[PDB]
């Protein structure tokens, strides 16, 4: 549309496009997650719930391979039973909503695999810096 | 005082996805424990299928089960479920949910005969 | 994996007389702390088994002291110094120190 | 900011935030009365007649 | 039917009480225990 050619606009703007197009615009959805006599309690619990959710996400990233790299290749493989689709098709064919509907079952095992991979990389790096 | 009770089929066709679910009362799931599945073919010895943990251990199975077993815990319902994809009629066995603790498998389930038949 | 063997495979008990099962594991079950993760079970038909002795010197809650257990290396020993009619079933020797968990074959025990 | 090629299911009847609007307006209506004067001494025997008409 | 030795644990008490209307008061009675009333100071 207006943002054709130079593919960007405001946050949640890429939510309709395919995930390959939406992957180039991730900094703003990361950005619009933190900043934004009894009603002060409501304002305060909203603000601390926002920073608690953001800190939980940053801690979930920080125990994995990437602290703030925002795109992280890692060392765990991919079971093809989970996706069971053509690989380059999903980046030109699927929205992130539809993809999250697809792998709703296949969740929370990936995160433990990531933690095992990161702890294995840490003990391997400890051994490597130990014998040197 | 822990009580484990299995639930699910006992008669399924081969080459299908088998799934049981054991309910747990008398204690909590997220304990120093491995909520485990152990089977026994009829007239034969036991066969340990695998476990899951109430902490954050990754579940570790018997490699003879050919990576078709996914035990999934349900802490919001105090349960933990066996899975077995692509079953055969030779997989007919009594199934048991149990709890490894500081002692070895104190409270079992009653154990139900899953007779895989076509 | 760990291989378990019980000897004898069948022993019809004489009431008033002891009985024994020698367990043989394939590998050393003594963990580096100093303990031994070995357990004994007793098959009842269509039932969860009855549990006699875990961690050989230790005792289950719910087990009378008319049993006994010892052992060296991989040769462990369950003994019943006074058998009863309540000792029906087919026993088990099962390790717990190595993944994967394994169990045994068992000793057949009936009335003589 | 507009969104394109996006289909969401709306439901105004099981919707939230109308309950929160009702609760907020009720609590605000209560919170704008606690400064004001209670009319406890006005409950009294009234000698009433018709208006001069 | 109280004996003179064992005193009545429950005392009946009648009193004035304001109604909802400020002009009108009512006479009303109730029961209370010995451990809640004292004798302010025939009648
Ligand atoms: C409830 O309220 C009424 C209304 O005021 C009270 O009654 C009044 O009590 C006073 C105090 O005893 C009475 O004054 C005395 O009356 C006696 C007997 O008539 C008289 O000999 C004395 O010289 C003195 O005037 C007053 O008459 C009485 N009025 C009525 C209409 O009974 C009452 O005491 C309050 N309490 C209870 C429990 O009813
Ligand atoms: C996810 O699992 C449920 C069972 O809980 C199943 O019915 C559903 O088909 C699965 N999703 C997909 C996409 O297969
Ligand atoms: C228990 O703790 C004591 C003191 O820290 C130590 O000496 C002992 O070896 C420990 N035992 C085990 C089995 O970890």
């Amino acid at each position: 549309a207006v943002g054709i050619g130079a593919v960007f606009l405001g946050f949640l703007g890429a939510a309709g496009s395919t995930m390959g197009a939406a992957s180039m615009t991730l900094t703003v959805q990361a950005r619009n997650l933190l900043s934004g006599t009894v009603w002060g309690i409501k304002q305060l619990q909203a603000r601390v719930l926002a920073v608690e959710r953001y800190l939980r996400d940053q801690q979930l990233l920080g125990i994995w391979g990437c602290s703030g790299k925002l795109i992280c290749c890692t060392n765990v493989p991919w079971n093809s039973s989970w996706s069971n689709r053509n690989l380059s098709e999903i980046w030109d064919n699927m929205t992130w909503l539809q993809w999250d509907k697809e792998i709703s079952n296949y969740t929370q095992i990936i995160y433990g695999l990531l933690e095992e991979s990161q702890n294995q990389q840490e003990k391997n790096e400890q051994d490597l810096l130990a014998l040197d | 005082q822990v009580q484990l009770v299995e639930s699910g089929p006992g008669l399924v066709r081969p080459s299908e996805t088998l799934s049981l679910t054991c309910a747990v009362s008398g204690a909590s799931i997220r304990t120093k424990a491995w909520w485990s599945w152990i089977r026994q073919p009829p007239g034969k010895g036991l066969e340990w299928i695998g476990y899951v943990s109430g902490g954050w251990d990754l579940p570790n199975y018997n490699p003879s089960l050919k990576n078709r077993v996914i035990i999934l815990k349900d802490t919001s319902l105090n349960q933990f479920s066996l899975r077995l994809t692509s079953v055969t009629a030779a997989d007919t066995a009594l199934y048991y949910c149990a709890r490894e603790g500081p002692e070895d498998f104190d409270v079992w389930g009653p154990g139900f005969l899953v007779t895989v038949s076509s | 994996d760990v291989v378990m063997t019980q000897s004898p495979l069948s022993l019809s008990i004489t009431p008033g007389q002891p009985a024994s099962i020698s367990c043989r594991s394939s590998q050393s079950l003594v963990h580096s702390d100093g303990k031994t993760y070995l357990s004994w079970y007793q098959q009842k038909p269509g039932q969860p088994p009855r549990l006699l002795i875990y961690q050989v010197s230790n005792w289950y809650s719910g087990v009378p002291d008319r049993f006994s257990g010892s052992g060296t290396g991989t040769n462990f020993t369950l003994k019943i110094s006074r058998v009863e009619a309540a000792d029906v079933g087919v026993y088990y020797c099962g390790q717990g120190v190595h993944l994967p968990r394994t169990f045994g074959q068992g000793t057949k025990v009936d009335i003589k | 900011i507009h969104l394109e090629n996006v289909t969401e299911e709306f439901n105004m009847w099981k919707n939230n935030m109308v309950e929160q609007m009702h609760t907020d307006i009720i609590s605000l209506w209560d919170q704008s009365l606690k400064p004001c004067v209670k009319l406890t001494p006005l409950c009294v025997t009234l000698q009433c007649t018709n208006v001069t008409n | 039917n109280i004996t003179d030795d064992m005193r009545g644990e429950l005392k009946n008490c009648s009193f004035n009480m304001t109604t909802e209307l400020r002009d009108k008061k009512q006479k009303v009675y109730s029961l209370f225990y010995r451990l809640d009333v004292v004798q302010i100071n025939s009648n």
